[PDB]
């Protein structure tokens, strides 16, 4: 009997995940307010508090804004339906510039350095609604059937 | 409760019969018993080698049969091929689905 | 090297006979290595084997 | 490739083998930063580049 070696390659990123070190900003002063987001999923600002100084951010919804994706840590998120979230009334991350992946509903790959089209419910679609100004940073690659895109994010 | 057969994860084989009214073929269950080791050995990418055997007990006349041309027997050469392995009968696998089917476990 | 899934072939024993191809060949052919490598499943990108000497 | 200074904050055009020139076919969003220097018969000029 003969022996035999195996190779096997990892996967390259997850949702809502920083992309490279290029530069970025993150926003540590918000917090969730009625619901929960997904890890990985557009948010939007309801009301900045005047003199207090916090921002209530909340799931993105129809005729909205976005504000900047969440993305992960081991320490502020919760485990909830099998994936990563944050929970109600709780301090978040939110990216506001720089190179993240995060969630997709299209099937094919896009062009580098088109617009980014948005979905009703904060995840990337093509031929969608909502109007966006970021870009696509070319990364196109699927994590076991969940499907994922580098995206450029610009401070509003 | 989910039963050892039924199990949505573990990976089903289609054979050939065996026997094919009392029409022995001895070189299908070998090439088939050589296929599932080896699937066991890359579907874990060389972590677990398979070790044991559960055949049904009907068909132990299968294995007995003298190789063409030759003393010793399938079983015997399938041993010295693979030494390190133990195959064993249990009659729970006579019968797998209510209706006559029959199995092999790896 | 060969790939894996092509070890089968070689364990097949010759007709009137109770040993394996391998066995001969390695008789025949002193101080030659056989090995596996997984890496040679897929040369080109479309399922196409390889064997390297 | 140009012969008069430009002015700051105006948007900067390219040229098709790719250096500056007053009147280029290329449009960019980059920006002139003021600085407007020769070193031995070469012509150089300071660009404010934004990301894509």
């Amino acid at each position: 009997q003969i022996n035999a070696s195996y190779q096997r390659d990892m996967a390259i990123a997850l949702p809502g995940m920083v992309a490279d070190t290029s530069k970025y900003n993150i926003d540590g002063a918000c917090v969730v307010n009625e619901g929960d987001v997904l890890v990985g999923a557009a948010v939007q600002v309801v009301q900045a508090q005047a003199v207090d100084g916090h921002k209530l951010v909340k799931a993105l919804t129809t005729g909205t804004t976005p504000y900047g994706v969440a993305i992960r840590s081991h320490w502020q998120t919760v485990n909830a339906q099998n994936q990563m979230i944050y929970e109600d009334g709780g301090a978040i991350n939110v990216m506001t510039s720089g190179r993240v992946w995060m969630l997709s509903k299209s099937t094919e790959a896009p062009t580098f350095g088109s617009a980014v089209k948005l979905d009703v419910d904060g995840q990337e679609k093509s031929d969608g609604t909502i109007e966006t100004t970021w870009t696509y940073a070319g990364g196109w690659t699927k994590y076991k059937d969940i499907q994922l895109v580098e995206v450029q994010l610009h401070q509003l | 409760i989910v039963s050892v057969f039924n199990h949505p994860n573990i990976t089903k084989i289609t054979s050939g019969k065996w026997i094919d009214a009392s029409t022995m073929k001895p070189e299908t269950a070998e090439a088939e018993l050589t296929q599932a080791i080896e699937t066991i050995e890359t579907i874990t990418r060389g972590q677990h080698r398979a070790t044991n055997i559960l055949i049904p007990p009907s068909m132990r006349k299968v294995l007995a049969i003298r190789m063409p041309e030759t003393t010793m027997s399938y079983l015997d050469y399938f041993k010295s091929q693979n030494s390190g392995i133990e195959i064993d009968s249990i009659a729970e696998l006579e019968d797998i689905d209510g209706a006559g089917t029959k199995g092999v476990l790896v």
